[PDB]
Order: C-alpha cells, then structure tokens, then sequence
C-alpha cells in the first residue's frame, strides 16, 4: 500500500520511534505496512500493532462519546434546536472510527489470524477481533448491531476456548482477554452476571497460579488482575 | 459514560 | 476548499464541538474553512482559530523534539549506526509541521492581516505570524534560517508597535505578544538580555495598570503576567 | 529541550 516501498525492518523501527513521539496515527500506518509485508508478527510486533491502533481508536471513542452526549442533550425535552451540525459531526467521527475498526479487522482477516498457529499469537489476534467488533458495537444502532455483537462474542469465545486449553491461568494475554470479554458481557451484551462470574473466576484461578511465576511474570499478571478487581468493585 | 477497565492503553 | 460547501456558522459551531471532543485537527480544518469564507473574524473566532492550530502544531513540535534528540544521540561518538530511519522520520514530521505553519501563514496573508483594521485584530494576527515563523525557525538549519528569523522578528515588531500605541499595558493580547516575543529573543535570536528586559518591562508596566481593571480583566492579565515571571525566574 | 512559557495551550 502506501508503505509498500519501505523495508519491513524500517517500518518496525519507525513504529517504535512514532510511539516515543506519541505519533500513534503514524505508528498505526507503519504497523499496517509491516503487516502487509505478509510475514507473521513477533510478540513485540503484535504489541506494537495493538498499541498503535488502540491509541488511535481510543481518541475516536472518547470524541464520539463527547459528541453523542451533546447530541442526546440537544434532543431532550425543552432544548433549543441547533440544527443538524451535532448529528453531522458525530456521524463524521463515527464513520472514521468505523473505518479504523474495519482496517484492523481487515488485517486480522487478511491474513494474520489464518496464519497464526501458536496459541499466543492466535489468541492475541482473536482477542483483537473481538475488541474491534466491540468498538463497532458501541456505536451501532441499526439492523446490524446484533450481528456485530455476535461477531465480537464469537471471536472472544474462540479465543477463550484456546486460551483455557493452551495457556496457564496467569498468562497476561489470557487475562487481558477475560477482562475485555467480561466488559463485553457487562455493557455490550447486557449480561452483567456473566461479566461478574467471568471476572471472579478469572481472578481466582490466576491468584492460585501466581506461585509458579518469576517476579517479572508476577508483576505482569497482577497488573491485569488489578483491572479485574477494579471492575468487580464497581459491579458488586 | 463510566468506562470500565479494559486491557492496554487509553 | 474542502469546507467550501459548509455554512460559515456551521463550521464555527463544529469547531466548538471539535474543541470539546479534543479533535484539534478537525477544529483547525473547520476554522480554515471559516476563514476562507472571506469574512473577518470575531474575537471568539480568532481564538478558535489560534487554539486549533496551536494544538496541532504543538503535537508536531513535541514529536519533532523527541525525534531530533534521538537523532542527535545516534550521531554522537561511539554510537551504533542504525541507518537512515531516524533522520527520515524526523524529516517526515518536520515537513508536516512546516506544512501546518505554511497553511496558517497563508491564511494570515490571504487575507486576514490586510483586512484587520482594529488594533485587537491586527495585533492578534501579527503575533500569530510571528509565532508560526518562530515554529519554522525552531526546525530551520539552512540558507533560509536567518530570513525566517527576521520574518518572525518583523511580524512581532509591527505587532509590538501597534500594541504600545493602541492598547493598555494589561491588554491580554499585548501581554501574550510580549511573552512570546521575549521567548523569541531568548532562544531564537540568541538575545537573552533583550528577552529579559522585555519581560521585566512588560511585567512592571502591567502591574502598574492592574488598578484600572475589573476583577475579570484582572484575572485575565495576571494569568499571563505569571508566565512572564515564570520565564524570568529561569532566566535570572 | 527545556521549553519556556508562551501564550495559549500545549
Ligand atoms: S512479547 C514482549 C513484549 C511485551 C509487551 N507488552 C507486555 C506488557 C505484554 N503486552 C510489549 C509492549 C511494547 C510496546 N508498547 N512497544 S513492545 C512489547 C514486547
Ligand atoms: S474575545 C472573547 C474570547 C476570549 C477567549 N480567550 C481569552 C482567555 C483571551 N484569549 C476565548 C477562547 C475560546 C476557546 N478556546 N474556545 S473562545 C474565546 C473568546
Ligand atoms: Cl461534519
Ligand atoms: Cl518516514
Ligand atoms: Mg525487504
Ligand atoms: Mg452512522
Ligand atoms: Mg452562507
Ligand atoms: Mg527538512
């Protein structure tokens, strides 16, 4: 694509520079270009890809929620009409967000997931697929909302099955997956009891496996366990 | 909206 | 341009929404579109324009400094060559920064400044012209660095002359101008004593005029006076 | 680089 003439290694190097510069749109374009070289990604390269797009879409979601809230305020009873502008600009941001999600899902489909044989890579990518369908679901309202949700559910569920079979309970990828799937359940699928159950079981099974870890792995796993607890504290 | 904790940045 | 088909009022409304969403690239594009409608800007619209582009270029300057520092590290004695990538990406960001500065300077030249008759508008725009030549000077290294610097100096100086003739010493536009011109002197023109003198005189003449102000104007002026003091504390 | 204070945001 736009990055077809740059070396894979240079794109990865420049993704790392862009991260240091907090240039996440650049970071994402470089990692898109690296993915499209057609080689599978290393653990570090997968994380560069995810961090880049997570930062880009995070900005769009934050903006969308601001605009959505204004728009709902402007449609409540007793509100001075202000015309189409809020709706139009909310749609503008929403469309750009959906474009980013579609781009990421395209990379996963063509062909990161099908070439990911190892559990740590396949679970990572399936979690990402669930995540970006979840971001689509956050803004969906039409005849495709239910299918978007089920696409997220299906991706998360395949990732859960593999992780439960192939990874220890403290594996940070497995833990981050369960965290995000539980949030899916809570506020996307409107299944709060499923969300709470998944988070508790995930936390408790990790806690019982911490004894097997080095100090560095312990730090990685407990960091995500704290997020599970943070949510449970709000949900219970 | 109250955003719950999910994996990774932002 | 790209915004030629949107109403002026809608562009201003959407600039304000983008500010609330922290979508400053959008904010800048909307205000560019509003300027190109050809009407002069109100005080609020001038500030929307400035805030938008200040946020955009601020991100680019922060990124450029990160990349420039890495690049200088990679050219010090005893450093493992890493190839062209740091220089290339620093150039990429630098070129985008220069493009933003050229866009702003184009708006001022065509035709904000020539149509600005009042002191508060003409000083505002001339200060902006000095500012965006200053951002160009921060990254300039070639046969045009001296002329870029003199362009900044010339714009700031015309703005200073008008402000001294037409505005009270506490006028926030006059104060922000003097702040920025003093920083120009200090680190662009390598004239630290001019910088210190301008900041002290500006601070002291404002301090003696505060008694004429309402509580709201007092708050506006003292906010910028504190920035003058902050710099003087580091410079003396 | 140590950035000195200038007018406005960022
Ligand atoms: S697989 C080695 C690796 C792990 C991480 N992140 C861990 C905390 C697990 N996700 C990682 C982050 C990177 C980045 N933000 N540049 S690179 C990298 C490598
Ligand atoms: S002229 C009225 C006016 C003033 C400001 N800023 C003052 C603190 C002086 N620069 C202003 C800022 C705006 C914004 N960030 N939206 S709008 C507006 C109007
Ligand atoms: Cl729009
Ligand atoms: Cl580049
Ligand atoms: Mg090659
Ligand atoms: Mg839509
Ligand atoms: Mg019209
Ligand atoms: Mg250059």
């Amino acid at each position: 694509g736009a990055m077809g003439s740059m070396e894979r290694a240079s794109l990865i190097q420049k993704a790392k520079l862009a991260e240091q510069a907090e240039r996440y749109e650049d970071m994402a374009a470089f990692m898109k270009g690296a993915v499209e070289k057609g080689e599978e990604l290393s653990c570090e390269e997968r994380n560069l890809l995810s961090v880049a797009y997570k930062n880009v879409v995070g900005g769009q979601r934050a903006a969308w929620r601001v605009l959505s809230s204004i728009e709902q305020k402007s449609n409540e009873e007793g509100s001075e009409e202000k015309g189409p502008e809020v709706r139009e600009y909310r749609e503008k941001v929403e469309t750009e967000l959906q474009g980013v999600c579609d781009t990421v899902l395209g990379l996963l489909d063509s062909h990161l997931i099908k070439e990911a044989g190892d559990a740590e890579s396949r679970v990572f990518y399936l979690k990402m697929k669930g995540d970006y369908y979840r971001y689509l679901a956050e803004v969906a309202t039409g005849d495709d909302k239910k299918r978007i949700i089920d696409s997220a559910r299906s991706a998360y569920q395949e990732a859960m099955d593999i992780s439960k079979k192939e990874m220890p309970p403290t594996n940070p990828i497995r833990l981050g997956l369960a965290l995000n799937f539980s949030v899916f359940h809570y506020e996307i699928a409107n299944s709060p009891e499923e969300a709470i159950s998944l988070a508790k079981t995930t936390f408790d099974e990790a806690m019982a496996d911490l004894h097997t870890l080095s100090e560095d792995s312990y730090k990685d796993s407990t960091l995500i366990m704290q997020l599970l607890r943070d949510n449970l504290t709000l949900w219970t | 909206k109250l955003m719950f904790k999910t994996e990774g940045p932002d």
